[PDB]
RNA sequence: CUCGAUGUUGGAUCAGGACAUCCCGAUGGUGCAGCCGCUAUUAAAGGUUCGUUUGUUCAACGAUUAAAGUCCUACGUGAUCU
RNA sequence: CCCAUAGUAGGCCUAAAAGCAGCCACCAAUUAAGAAAGCGUUCAAGCUCAACACCCACUACCUAAAAAAUCCCAAACAUAUAA
C-alpha cells in the first residue's frame, strides 16, 4: 500500500468519496436573482 | 489505528429547534425504546457485534422494547450506526392482562391494546 | 505558429482570435508571434 | 472632470541595512550523524507557525504541503533579489534553512542491507504558511507580479497575498460556512461518527474537518 | 552490497506496571506495581 | 407562450366532487340491478389464499 | 486500449469510482435516521 | 504465473502494428534575398542500399541513395531454418 | 478611443549620457503633460504610456493541452409531473 503522505493525490476508498460528496458547500440560493430586482 | 469511537456529548443534547421537527417533550421522556436494527453487523468491529446480540438484535427488521435508561443508552451509543431508535407510544394505556392477547405494534410505534381486523365504522 | 498551452500577446498589434475551434494569435507586424493555442 | 484620488505614503516606512535575502546553505553549520525517520507528519494539516506578518505586508502564502530543498531556495533569492527595487523594497526569510536530513541508497542496491546515507536536506512545510515576506515603500501590484512567478515554481501550490487579501480570504471563508444550506458537514458526522464513517476516515480528520488529503489543501472546502 | 552498523537492542519488553489498581483488594505480600523508577 | 411557458401535460380538471358524488350513486345502483335481474354469466374472482 | 494496470480495485493506480445520484441519496436517507437517533438518546 | 520445462544471443525467412516522420506531400515562423538550411503544424498511402573487420546487436570505415527513421510485436518469429 | 507644446540637452560624471548607462534633485511654463513608465538611437532623432479636451470604452480581473504499438468500442437519448 502507500503511505497516508503521498506525492500524487491517492484514492479514496469509495465510502469517503460519498462522505464528500454529500457534504458539499451548497450556496444560498435568493428567491429572486438580485440583478432582477430595482 | 482504528479504534473506539468516543461521541462528544454535546450530540446528545436536543436544541429546541430538534423538539419541533420530531415532537418529543424534554419534560416528559418516553419510557421505552422500540429498537430495529437495519444495517449488518458485516463488515463492523467485534465490539460492535458483541452489543447487538447483548440487546437482542441479531434479526433485522425485528422491533425490540428496552428500557429508556443511561445503561441501556450507553449500549444503544455504540450501535446507533446499525439501528432505528423509536419512542413506544401507548395511547390506550398499557396492556393489562384481559387484553394480553389482542396487543399489535404499529408502524408509527403506537401498541394498541385492541386489534380487531374490522374497518372503523366513524 | 508556435504550439503554446498558454497564449500571449508580444506586441500592440496582436489580436487573439478563435478561429476551428481553438485560439489563436495573430501579429501582421511581427509573423513570428503568431501562436496557436495547444 | 476625471476625479483624482489621494494616495498612500511610505515617508514613516524605514528599509533595513540589507534588504536582500540572505543566502541559504545546502546542508547546516555542523553535518548531522544521525540518521532519521521520513516523519512525513511534518508537512500534513495545517501549520501552526508563521502564518501571520511580523514586519512587512506582502508573503507568499503555502496552500499545500512540501519539503523545500536548496535548488528552491536559490530560485526564491535570486529571482526575488533581482526583480525587487532595494531602496524601497526589503525581504526576509520566513522558513529555516534546510535541516532536515534526507537519506538515499547507492543505485543499483537491493532492499535491505540497513539505511542509506544522507544525501541532502530539506525544509518541511505546511499549508498555510509564509514563505518568504516582502514590505517597504510598494504597493501590491508591484510585488505582485514577480512573486506569483515565484509561487509557481515551488514544489506546493503556493500564492501570493498581502495583509489585506489574506484577510479576505479568511473572513470568505468563514461566511461559507455559516451561510452553508447543506445539513450535512463532514465534522458534523465525523465527531459522531455517523454511519460507522470513522471505519475509513483517519484520527486526524477529526480536525482537519475533510479540508486537508495527504499534504493536499482544498479551499472550497467548509 | 552493505551492512547495518547498529546492533543489539533486541531485549523483550519487562512486563512492568501496576498489578492492582485503585480499589484492588489485596492480600499481604501482593506485589502492587513493578517499576524501573520511582514513579 | 414559450416551449417552456407551460408544463408538456395537458391541464386536467376533475369533476366537482358533489356532481360526481350522485354519478357514482347511480352507477352503484344501475350495476346493483344487473345482479339482481341476473345479467351476468361466468364470473371470475381473485381470491387470496396460503399467501 | 484503456487498460488499468494491475487489478482494478487494489493499489497505486486504481480504476475511478463516481458517485452516483441515486448512491447520495442512499447515503443521506441514512444520515436522517441517526441523526433521529441522536435526538431519541437525548431524553 | 510457469522449474511432472513458458528453449536462452545475433543472423536467415516472412513480416503485423504505433507515429514521438528518416525520405516523398501540404503548411506557419526565420537572424527565410536566391541555392542551402534551422524550427513547428499536418500527413503512416509508398519507400527507407550494398560492402571490409567483428559471433556480435552496436561501433568504425569504403561506395552510394530522395532517404539509409525511431520503436512495439515472448529484447515478433528455432513443431520454418541457422 | 483620443492626443502630446515647453524653461531644458536639469546638475554631475562621461569621448558622448539630450526623459530612458550611472549618481543627485525631481522643482516648474501652458486650461492640460512624470526632470519620465515601456521600446529605440553610438549620442541624438523616432514610436508609446501616464495629461487636457472629447466622452457614459458604462470590461472579466476566479482557470488552460496532448501521443503507442491486432480493431473504436454496448446501442442510444437533452422535454409528460419521485417514484
Ligand atoms: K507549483
Ligand atoms: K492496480
Ligand atoms: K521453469
Ligand atoms: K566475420
Ligand atoms: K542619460
Ligand atoms: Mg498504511
Ligand atoms: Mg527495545
Ligand atoms: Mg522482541
Ligand atoms: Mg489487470
Ligand atoms: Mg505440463
Ligand atoms: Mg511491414
Ligand atoms: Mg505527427
Ligand atoms: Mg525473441
Ligand atoms: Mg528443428
Ligand atoms: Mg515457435
Ligand atoms: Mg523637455
Ligand atoms: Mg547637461
Ligand atoms: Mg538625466
Ligand atoms: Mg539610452
Ligand atoms: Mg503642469
Ligand atoms: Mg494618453
Ligand atoms: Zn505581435
Amino acid at each position: 500500500g502507500s503511505k497516508a503522505v503521498t506525492r500524487h493525490r491517492r484514492v479514496m476508498h469509495f465510502q469517503r468519496q460519498k462522505l464528500m460528496a454529500v457534504t458539499e458547500y451548497i450556496p444560498p440560493k435568493p428567491a429572486i436573482h438580485p440583478s432582477c430586482l430595482p | 489505528k482504528f479504534t473506539r469511537s468516543r461521541i462528544p456529548e454535546k450530540v446528545f443534547q436536543a436544541s429546541p429547534e430538534d423538539h419541533e421537527k420530531y415532537g418529543g417533550d424534554p419534560q416528559n421522556p418516553h419510557k421505552l425504546h422500540i429498537v430495529t436494527r437495519i444495517k449488518s453487523t458485516r463488515r463492523r468491529p467485534y465490539w460492535e457485534k458483541d452489543i447487538i446480540k447483548m440487546l437482542g438484535l441479531e434479526k433485522a427488521h425485528t422491533p425490540q422494547v428496552h428500557k429508556n435508561i443511561p445503561s441501556v443508552n450507553a449500549k444503544l451509543k455504540v450501535v446507533k450506526h446499525l439501528i432505528r431508535i423509536k419512542p413506544l407510544k401507548l395511547p390506550q394505556g398499557l396492556p393489562a392482562e384481559e387484553n394480553m392477547s389482542n396487543t399489535c405494534l404499529k408502524s408509527t410505534g403506537e401498541l394498541v391494546v385492541q386489534w380487531h381486523l374490522k374497518p372503523v365504522e366513524q | 505558429f508556435k504550439n503554446k498551452t498558454v497564449l500571449k500577446k508580444r506586441c500592440k498589434d496582436c489580436y487573439l482570435v478563435k478561429r476551428r475551434g481553438r485560439w489563436y494569435v495573430y501579429c501582421k507586424t511581427h509573423p513570428r508571434h503568431k501562436q496557436r493555442q495547444m | 472632470v476625471k476625479t483624482l484620488l489621494p494616495v498612500p505614503s511610505f515617508e514613516d516606512v524605514s528599509i533595513p541595512e540589507k534588504p536582500k535575502l540572505r543566502f541559504i546553505e545546502r546542508a547546516p553549520l555542523v553535518p548531522k550523524v544521525r540518521r532519521e525517520p521520513k516523519n512525513l507528519s511534518d508537512i500534513r494539516g495545517p501549520s501552526t507557525e508563521a502564518t501571520e506578518f511580523t514586519e512587512g505586508n506582502f508573503a507568499i502564502l503555502a496552500l499545500g504541503g512540501g519539503y523545500l530543498h536548496w535548488g528552491h531556495f536559490e530560485m526564491m533569492r535570486l529571482t526575488i533579489n533581482r526583480s525587487m527595487d532595494p531602496k524601497n523594497m526589503f525581504a526576509i526569510w520566513r522558513v529555516p534553512a534546510p535541516f532536515k536530513p534526507i537519506t538515499r541508497k547507492s543505485v543499483g542496491h537491493r532492499m535491505g542491507g540497513g539505511k542509506g546515507a544522507i544525501d541532502h536536506y530539506v525544509t518541511p512545510v505546511k499549508a498555510g504558511r509564509l514563505v518568504v515576506e516582502m514590505g517597504g515603500r510598494c504597493e501590491f501590484e508591484e510585488v505582485q507580479g514577480f512573486l506569483d512567478q515565484v509561487a509557481h515554481k515551488l514544489p506546493f501550490a503556493a500564492k501570493a497575498v498581502s495583509r489585506g487579501t489574506l484577510e479576505k480570504m479568511r473572513k470568505d471563508q468563514e461566511e461559507r460556512e455559516r451561510n452553508n444550506q447543506n445539513p450535512w458537514t463532514f465534522e458534523r458526522i465525523a465527531t459522531a461518527n455517523m454511519l460507522g464513517i470513522r471505519k475509513v476516515l483517519s484520527p486526524y480528520d477529526l480536525t482537519h474537518k475533510g479540508k486537508y488529503w495527504g499534504k493536499f489543501y482544498m479551499p472550497k472546502r467548509v | 552490497g552493505g551492512s547495518s552498523k547498529n546492533l543489539g537492542g533486541k531485549s523483550s519488553g519487562r512486563r512492568q506496571g501496576i498489578k492492582k489498581m485503585e480499589g484492588h483488594y489485596v492480600h499481604a505480600g501482593n506485589i502492587i506495581a513493578t517499576q524501573r523508577h520511582f514513579r | 407562450k414559450t416551449s417552456l411557458s407551460s408544463p408538456p401535460w395537458p391541464e386536467v380538471v376533475l369533476p366537482d366532487p358533489v356532481e360526481e358524488t350522485r354519478h357514482h350513486a347511480e352507477v352503484v345502483k344501475k350495476v346493483n340491478e344487473m345482479i339482481v335481474t341476473g345479467q351476468y354469466g361466468r364470473l371470475f374472482a381473485v381470491v387470496h389464499f396460503a399467501s | 486500449r484503456g487498460r488499468i494496470p494491475g487489478r482494478q480495485w487494489i493499489g497505486k493506480h486504481r480504476r475511478p469510482r463516481f458517485v452516483s445520484l441515486r448512491a447520495k441519496q442512499n447515503m443521506i436517507r441514512r444520515l436522517e435516521i441517526e441523526a433521529e437517533n441522536h435526538y431519541w438518546l437525548s431524553m
